[PDB]
RNA sequence: GUACGUGAAAUUGCUGAAAGGGAAGCAUUGGAAAUCAG
RNA sequence: ACCAUCUAGUAGCUGGUUC
RNA sequence: GCAGAUCUUGGUGGAAGUAGCAUUCAAAUGAGAACUUUGAAGACUGAAGUGGGGAAAGGUUCCAUGUGAACAGCAGUUGGACAUGGGUUCCAAGGUGAACAGCCUCUAGUUGAUAGAACAAUGUAGAUAAGGGAAGUCGGCAAAAUGCCACUGUCCCUAUCUACUAUCUAGCGAAACCACAGCCUGGGGAACGGGCCAGGCAAAAUCAGCGGG
RNA sequence: UGGACCCACUAAUAGGGACUACUGAUGAAG
RNA sequence: AUGUGGAACGGGGUAUUGUAAGCAGCUGCUGAGAUUAAGCCUUUGUUCCCAAGAUUUG
RNA sequence: AAAACUUUCAGCAACGGAUCUCUUGGCUCUCGCAUCGAUGAAGAACGCAGCGAAAUGCGAUACGUAAUGUGAAUUG
């Protein structure tokens, strides 16, 4: 994967590509739930599908409209993408579930890393996606060195 | 929880200044809105008969009040709406037994 | 889809596609039932009801 | 790994670093941080 | 009207022409 | 031996997620239902039909079963799509009425066109307007008045109301164009300019209008 | 200034030049 | 986040319209009846709801 | 005076198919030979394999039969 970590020792893996969905939709997607703990990633999808929070937009932000509900973000521009949350939420199923093999803790587990990269162009432009979860946890001179002996004689 | 309630609704107030050709949807669009505010629930389930009523009087044409009865029944915790009769619509909320 | 039975039932019963009419609760019945003879047959048990013409 | 030898550039994403008050890029001189070399 | 050959045409010019 | 030829072929960008693209309830199926199906209502087409057939033309699209895609510019469990088998110009109800007119129906058929939310600036379409009735405009342009006189928002002077576009949301999603960029004043022999000079100055990211340049 | 050089009103109806900006709306931050 | 709390109805007031069916002999029950907040006022009326969730914060 | 945003640098992953290596191909040159058809040519169509759709092979004897040679396969 694109990050040095996914060693097995407290992390898991999961991916996905050809993914049928808008290249820059997921990619704002992948940015906000990166770094969430993952249940809390759970309920903000569950939220986002449900239109009670929005993902900023802040890359690809061309005519997004405002909303009140990017204010927790820090952002003017908001939207609910439902089409890349549905894609993200399976991905994320298959990724606690690739936790669950491994045999980690999942009440600590984070989105440590999310990477969406484009597909070839079949026209639409379908993503590469890819989600990493983890757990958290001189000298001394001849003169300075003489003055340095003084002065521990001089403390004496 | 299991609770039958008589209300009544006065969808004139509701109604005002919807398009004509959207009189009957928001209608049965409020009444299920108007279910959850009262009932604390989400989903809700609406006797077909119920609907009857609503278009009776056609697609833009839908009486000032209605009176209506929602049962909190358990799920398979759903709210069945009827449509309630009386000589006129103008009572207080009523507990049904 | 009962789409088929429907057609075979309206032939059966020289009816419109209006004037057939199916129980709610006997759906699994009805799709079981593929051939005219049966179609037939469910329609003296009940299962396929006639509507009469109305008005004019 | 059959989208299969090697896999360049344009181009995109992630991480790290740095800079930015109506541009930038470049050159000379040094400072700072990194990194070498005898 | 189109097609293929003659054709790599008439070029007194326009543009480009590599450490 | 390449930086150029509005070079050739291939690949890739910004523009840009931009421009843009009459049904309701309940039940069943199904991973998944605003689009599948069933029951009910709303309707729509309306015997010169969105009915029932044929000719020309098509050729298996017919039928049942099955469904990861692709196709059905949204969606799809459905399909003239995919797979597997199987299979050989004629007719013209009722009422109104002169009428095969229009309108409503009768028998039959369709619910399909991306959808949701609101209603603000603009525009399109449509109405009413007190008092004056061509003063607007080169002007009875367009409506109004019917199917010199008279009428009229052309105007004085606009106001209000309705639908749609419009905006936002879910989905789908271009191209032109592109050396690099984008504050202003004066000066730079010219052409004075967006870069130079001298100043004024100068704090991210954006949304909607006006298009001045 | 209002009407076809005119004919009135009027205090008077003087003579001339000519992507960014603009208008509103959010907004992170010492 | 439990109170002259909030909501849904209902009553009253104010309004717009112009006297509802039916009964009795055009008349009387009938300034009736209907609508009344959707950008009207008020409520000892009846009922319910709330003593929450998520996020960001030195 | 943060984050986001833009830009630059490096690592990693995409995208793309350059580069390198190869090769039952082409191109050029030389040499040799003379052989179509009414006894139905060249070409075309339809068929023929166990399962082939492909290319060749073939003609109802149909990816061939007879004869000779080799000697023990065919192949997904």
């Amino acid at each position: 994967y694109s990050a040095s970590p996914a060693l097995e020792t407290k992390c898991a893996k999961a991916r996905g590509a050809y993914l049928r969905t808008h290249f820059k939709n997921s990619r704002e997607v992948a940015f906000t739930i990166n770094g969430m703990s993952l249940k809390k990633a759970f309920i903000f999808l569950d939220n986002v599908k449900e239109h009670k929070q929005a993902v900023p937009f802040r890359r690809f932000n061309g005519g997004v409209g405002r909303t009140a509900q990017g204010k927790e973000f820090g952002v003017t521009q908001a939207r609910w993408p439902v089409k890349s949350v549905k894609f993200f939420y399976d991905l994320l199923k298959n990724a606690e579930a690739n936790a669950e093999a491994k045999g980690l803790d999942m009440d600590k587990l984070i989105i440590k890393h999310v990477q969406v990269n484009a597909a070839p162009k079949q026209l639409s432009s379908p993503s590469h996606i890819e989600i990493i979860v983890a757990e958290e946890e001189s000298r001394v001179s001849l003169k300075q060195g003489a003055k340095a002996r003084n002065l521990a004689a001089r403390k004496a | 929880q299991v609770v039958t309630r008589d209300y009544t609704i006065h969808m004139h107030k509701r109604l005002y200044g919807v398009s004509f050709k959207k009189r009957a949807p928001r209608a049965i669009k409020e009444i299920v809105a108007f279910a959850q505010k009262h009932m604390q629930t989400k989903e809700v389930r609406v006797d077909p008969s119920l609907n009857k009523e609503v278009w009776k009087r056609g697609i833009r044409n839908v009486p000032h009040r209605l009176r209506l009865r929602l049962s909190r029944k358990r799920s398979d915790l759903y709210t069945y709406v009827q449509a309630v009769d009386v000589a006129n619509p103008k009572m207080e909320t009523t507990v049904v037994e | 889809n009962l789409r088929t039975q429907k057609r075979l039932a309206a032939s059966v019963l020289k009816c419109g596609k209006r004037k057939v009419w199916m129980d709610p609760n006997e759906i699994s019945e009805i799709s079981n039932a593929n051939s005219r003879q049966n179609v037939r047959k469910l329609i003296k048990d009940g299962l396929v009801i006639r509507k009469p013409n109305l008005m004019h």
